[PDB]
């Protein structure tokens, strides 16, 4: 349950983030993959390389579906339909990827906003996204 | 663990230039800040009714200069995690210091904490995590 | 979110239990305690003992608050508002500490109704534990 | 694992009694059906479609032999499971097994599966479920 002070902070993240979000999307696709191999079988037809076309074009998809959750943070089930039973009745994602998936974009969020990323801001994104996790992997 | 060569590489010269005064009580401070059931574990400490009131409390940054500590042990002795943590709660929970530790680095070194960098820090702290859940 | 069959399973099986519940609770409570010893340090004011009426009163506490959540379950957030309050917010119960304890029952429901506990059944009172555990660590 | 006697006891008594052609294909069939991502960790064993499917499949009663026997190799064993198990997914899905187990010998034992041997039980499969994750 997002209090309001943390949708203000999440927001606010997603703010400084600007233009840069499918980037830093990506560039946590590529922290994921490395820090933790187990997750690449997922993406068999996937060039996992720096630099991969496909991992720019995911990670632009990715930051997509979280500003989406984002824009409608007290409607995510709703919002995330689609792509919950994507994940979980599709692709049958092991739920322990989604910490894995997450602590790579706060690790992203990290490298990239020193100023914005204090306890309380990433207390609430922490907090998004094991929301957003929730929704994803609510349809087994 | 087994490290590979640019993989130590990777955390070795990182970790050089860790403000080992300051590093360790974030880390821990933001333990306390993002997992909230964590404060339980520390019932001395005294106040930590805010995150502002948890990152200055002196024992936080106290104990956290231990945290960093332990990591450096490990770091030189990851032939042998074991029997360097000869001395804690659920696995769990030293899993989750590690990872916030991880972005407290992450924070402090921006561009610098780059992919493989992460994914060679990665295994040392899952090491440790094991290691101490024995 | 819970399927109409899993509603059906659960109910199912609260229905066999009978009024053994409190006394599933208790055992439930025991096995925990003895298998995953971290989960006694929030029980200090305990006999954890075998026999003990504490633990006795406690089980027959949790087999009334989850048939409550049985009873409302698609209503579960406000029928276990209190109740995640003082959890989280009060007690400051580890998270994990829920599967643990969700385990134990499972466990315990298997010990006794070996009829009753198919595939299926299993499945969903596995989901009905982790709606009911979700609910208690909201509120952190 | 350091179990003491009396642990050791309350398994082995349990575990001479366990019909070894079918608590491991309904450890692991329960598995499939109660947390469906693990299937795909299966892709030969063909038909997973529903739990009477799972149940009744083949490969599965094949394999959980084979986790049978892997638990009984670590229970005789349990000085060194590292080295027992020399020869696999995040570790949490070993534990997942390992509770199954549990909770199917739960179903198999009833009354006889009292809470003490239930607690030797979980240090055991704790025990096999961190040495295959290493
Ligand atoms: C915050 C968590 C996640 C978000 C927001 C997310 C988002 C998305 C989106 C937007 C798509 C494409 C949607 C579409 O094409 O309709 C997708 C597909 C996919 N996802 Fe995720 N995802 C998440 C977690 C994960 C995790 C943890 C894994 C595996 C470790 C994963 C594996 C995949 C794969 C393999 C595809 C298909 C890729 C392809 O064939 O192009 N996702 N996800
Ligand atoms: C990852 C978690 C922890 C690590 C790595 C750690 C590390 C250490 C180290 C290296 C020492 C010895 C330092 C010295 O000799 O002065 C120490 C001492 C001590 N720690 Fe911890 N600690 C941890 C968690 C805790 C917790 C949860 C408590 C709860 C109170 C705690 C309380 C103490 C106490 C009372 C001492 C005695 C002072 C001493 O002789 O060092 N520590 N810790
Ligand atoms: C399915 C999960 C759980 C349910 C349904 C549940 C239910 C309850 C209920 C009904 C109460 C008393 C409510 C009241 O007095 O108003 C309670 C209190 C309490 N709970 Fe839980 N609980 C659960 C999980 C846990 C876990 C995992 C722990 C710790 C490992 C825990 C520790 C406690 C403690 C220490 C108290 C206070 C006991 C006392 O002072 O009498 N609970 N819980
Ligand atoms: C806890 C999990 C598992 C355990 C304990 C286990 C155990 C074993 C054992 C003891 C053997 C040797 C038996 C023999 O010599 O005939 C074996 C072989 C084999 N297993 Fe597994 N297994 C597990 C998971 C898996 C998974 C996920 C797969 C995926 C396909 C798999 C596929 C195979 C294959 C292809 C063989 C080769 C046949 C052989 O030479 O034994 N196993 N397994
Ligand atoms: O990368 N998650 O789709
Ligand atoms: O720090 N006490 O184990
Ligand atoms: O025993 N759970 O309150
Ligand atoms: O069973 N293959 O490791």
């Amino acid at each position: 349950v997002l209090s309001p002070a943390d949708k203000t902070n999440v927001k606010a993240a997603w703010g400084k983030v600007g233009a840069h979000a499918g980037e830093y999307g990506a560039e946590a696709l590529e922290r994921m993959f490395l820090s933790f191999p187990t997750t690449k079988t997922y993406f068999p037809h996937f060039d996992l390389s720096h630099g991969s076309a496909q991992v720019k074009g995911h990670g632009k998809k990715v930051a997509d579906a979280l500003t989406n959750a984002v824009a409608h943070v007290d409607d995510m089930p709703n919002a995330l339909s689609a792509l919950s039973d994507l994940h979980a009745h599709k692709l049958r994602v092991d739920p322990v990827n989604f910490k894995l998936l997450s602590h790579c974009l706060l690790v992203t969020l990290a490298a990239h906003l020193p100023a914005e990323f204090t306890p309380a801001v990433h207390a609430s994104l922490d907090k998004f996204l094991a929301s957003v996790s929730t929704v994803l992997t609510s349809k087994y | 663990v087994h490290l590979t060569p640019e993989e130590k590489s990777a955390v070795t010269a990182l970790w050089g230039k860790v403000n080992v005064d300051e590093v360790g009580g974030e880390a821990l401070g933001r333990l306390l800040v993002v997992y909230p059931w964590t404060q339980r574990f520390f019932e001395s400490f005294g106040d930590l009714s805010t995150p502002d009131a948890v990152m200055g409390n002196p024992k936080v940054k106290a104990h956290g200069k231990k945290v960093l500590g332990a990591f450096s042990d490990g770091l030189a002795h990851l032939d042998n995690l074991k029997g360097t943590f000869a001395t804690h709660v659920d696995p769990e929970n030293f899993r989750l210091l590690g990872n916030v530790l991880v972005c407290v680095l992450a924070h402090h070194f921006g561009k610098e904490f780059t992919p493989p960098v992460q994914a060679a820090y990665q295994k040392v702290v899952a090491g440790v995590a094991n290691a101490l859940a024995h």
